């Protein structure tokens, strides 16, 4: 197949660009085969500019397309918020079509998560599984690592993280991570810590609970 | 520079057309190599039928354009058969563009409806890319490019098209059928006789069925 | 305007088949090839068939081929794809999408195809083995902001919605993307950070549907 790859943040108001690259030229008889798609959450792709430099009608003109043979770039001239999204460079020169990805950020300054911890409330104790979150709220760059300590042992294997999309209001990222033990094993132990390490924390910040 | 569209190929031809009288349900090849080598290797198909061939190797669809007034017009066909386009994509006279190409068909196309005569539109053939040239996929992909144009403007304008090519180009790649050539750039006598079938059908269909009732 | 508005998703045991439609209006569908694209959960777009505007020609992506069938109906303006064996690997929304050339001649299977212009609004298949199970909803209690939340447990499949106080609470809302657990069971978290002080005059509830149980759960979050 031919492989599409983005080979990369911007201030709201400032130009954001993304690269593509094909693998081999999609340029054929002085046409480009490449489309560029703006994916938002829980929709369908949308066309945004095809024949590499065509803009789709209905597309905001601070879209535009450029570049040929093996080299595109999007460029949104005035990134705006509801700008903030995944891309999709396609290439249609041959069959399969294939798709390279990537994603607009808006930049801003670094901001250390707020961090929360909650214990297994009492409902879910009734069932047999504890389920322990840490909250990391609001934080920039993205960039963020959680480790857990059950009675200070280090804990691997038993945890999952998650992490929202950049907030449209204030461009940070939220994150979740939960631990999961049996209730037996929850019962067994006092201390529950999650250790946070961020760009933005002078050092690492740990909230802990003492289990009742 | 004095005749740059070859009007003296067929000129002499064209002017015992003439002296030979007024002919029925005349059809005139108009094309390029793949025209001429028909009449080359098949003349009995164009002489038993009474078809009429102004095939020029090597030529330009721009300069069959330039020609088409004496070669096709002044023969007051009832049908002409346009087979442009090859000569065009192989380059032998200058860079190949596909706008200039399929502009050039439909002028041609233009100047026969003027004159009131029937049309029938047809496809580049296959043929076999040279390595060193171009891949396969690459002239298959040309091919297709603009035989599509010419379907989708003679759908547009309720005018016949022969499509030689999907019954010529051989999978995977789009070669010419090794039973239909020789030289894996021209048809032999076998692909011919495809190509005559086909044709001679589309030339009937245009000859015998009239007053076609609207409802 | 064109529209293409696809159904048929839902869940699928390990090789059983499900047929996926995409209902067109506003061009003409006659015209055009018709693609399959799919999305497996957070993972690209990759292609899946297309089928020429005459329905003569049918090419697949290798990693269906040999299970799935595209096909088309002219007169009822709507394109389908027969799944067959699937595969929790084909787990994925499938979107179907219009071909941007006038009828392209499909004669290979390896040309050109058009850009995607216009794209259906996309249908789930999840491909498990796993039973129907509506979620358990478990708070996230609050211990100069204080964040609470709903931890939304154990479900399948995809998707849920959480809301907070029937939508009149938006700001600081985070609801995090599902994670698939070893279980084969869904879960995840809806947190909101709000003002402590605020915390004994104001009541905060989530409010869960998961759609495919028929399950609706309001939670009262509430302090201790």
């Amino acid at each position: 197949d031919i492989v599409m790859t983005q080979s990369p943040a911007v201030s709201l108001g400032e130009r954001a660009t993304i690269n593509c690259k094909s693998s081999q030229s999609v340029t054929f008889n002085y046409k480009n085969y490449l489309a560029w798609y703006q994916q938002k959450p829980g929709q369908p792709p949308k066309l945004l500019i095809y024949w590499a430099s065509t803009r789709e009608s209905g597309v905001p003109d601070r879209f535009s397309g450029s570049g040929s043979g093996t080299d595109f770039t999007l460029t949104i001239s005035s990134l705006q918020a509801e700008d903030v999204a995944v891309y999709y460079c396609q290439q249609h020169y041959r069959t399969p079509p294939t798709f390279g990805q990537g994603t607009v950020e808006i930049k801003r300054t670094v901001a250390a998560p707020s961090v929360f911890i909650f214990p297994p409330s009492d409902e879910q104790l009734k069932s047999g599984t504890a389920s322990v979150v840490c909250l990391l709220n609001n934080f920039y760059p993205r960039e963020a690592k959680v480790q857990w300590k059950v009675d200070n042992a280090l804990q691997s294997g038993n945890s999952q993280e998650s992490v929202t999309e950049q907030d449209s209001k204030d461009s940070t990222y939220s994150l979740s991570s939960t631990l999961t033990l049996s209730k037996a094993d929850y019962e067994k132990h006092k201390v529950y810590a999650c250790e946070v390490t961020h760009q933005g924390l002078s050092s690492p910040v740990t909230k802990s609970f003492n289990r009742g | 520079k004095q005749d740059p569209a070859n009007k003296k190929r067929y000129a002499e031809a064209n002017k015992e057309l003439v002296r030979k009288g007024k002919q029925k349900n005349r059809v005139v090849f108009m094309g390029n190599s793949i025209t001429e080598g028909w009449v080359a290797n098949d003349p009995a198909f164009f002489e038993d039928n009474g078809y009429v061939g102004r095939g020029i190797s090597g030529q330009t669809s721009s300069h069959m354009l330039e020609r088409f007034e004496e070669d096709v017009i002044k023969l007051k066909p009832a049908v002409v058969v346009i087979m442009a386009g090859t000569n065009d994509i192989a380059e032998n006279a200058g860079p190949y563009n596909e706008e200039q190409t399929f502009g050039n068909i439909v002028k041609m196309v233009e100047l026969a409806r003027a004159a009131k005569i029937k049309v029938i539109l047809t496809s580049v053939l296959p043929h076999a890319a040279a390595p060193w040239n171009e891949s396969q996929k690459e002239a298959t992909q040309a091919i297709i490019n603009l035989n599509t144009r010419i379907i989708n403007y003679a759908i547009e304008n309720k005018i016949p098209f022969v499509d030689y090519f999907v019954e010529m180009a051989q999978s995977p790649n789009g070669d010419l059928n090794s039973s239909y050539t020789r030289d894996g750039v021209h048809p032999n006598l076998e692909g011919y006789k495809v190509m005559e079938a086909l044709i001679k059908k589309a030339i009937d269909k245009v000859l015998l069925e009239h007053h076609h009732h609207h409802h | 305007q064109v529209q293409l508005v696809e159904s048929g998703g839902g869940v699928v045991q390990p090789g059983r088949s499900l047929r996926l439609s995409c209902a067109a209006s506003g061009f003409t569908f006659s015209t055009y090839a018709m693609h399959w694209v799919r999305q497996a959960p957070g993972k690209g777009l990759e292609w899946v068939a297309v089928i020429s505007y005459d329905a003569n020609y049918k090419y697949y992506a290798d990693s269906v081929k040999g299970r799935f069938t595209i096909s088309r109906d002219n007169s009822k303006n709507t394109l389908y794809l027969q799944m067959n064996s699937l595969r929790a690997e084909d787990t994925a929304v499938y979107y179907c999408a219009k071909d941007s050339q006038l009828r392209s001649l499909l004669y290979f299977e390896w040309l050109s195809q058009g850009y995607f212009d216009y794209w259906g609004q996309g249908t789930l298949v999840t491909v498990s083995s796993a039973s129907t199970k509506g979620p358990s909803v478990f708070p996230l209690a609050p211990s100069g902001t204080a964040a609470l939340g709903c931890l939304v447990k154990d479900y399948f499949p995809e998707p849920v919605t959480v809301s907070w106080n029937s939508g009149a609470l938006t700001s600081g809302v985070h609801t995090f993307p599902a994670v698939l657990q070893s279980s084969g069971l869904y879960s995840l978290s809806s947190v909101v950070t709000v003002p402590s002080s605020s915390l004994g005059t104001q009541t905060y509830i989530c409010n869960v549907n998961h759609k495919p149980s028929n399950t609706k759960v309001d939670k009262k979050v509430e302090p201790k």
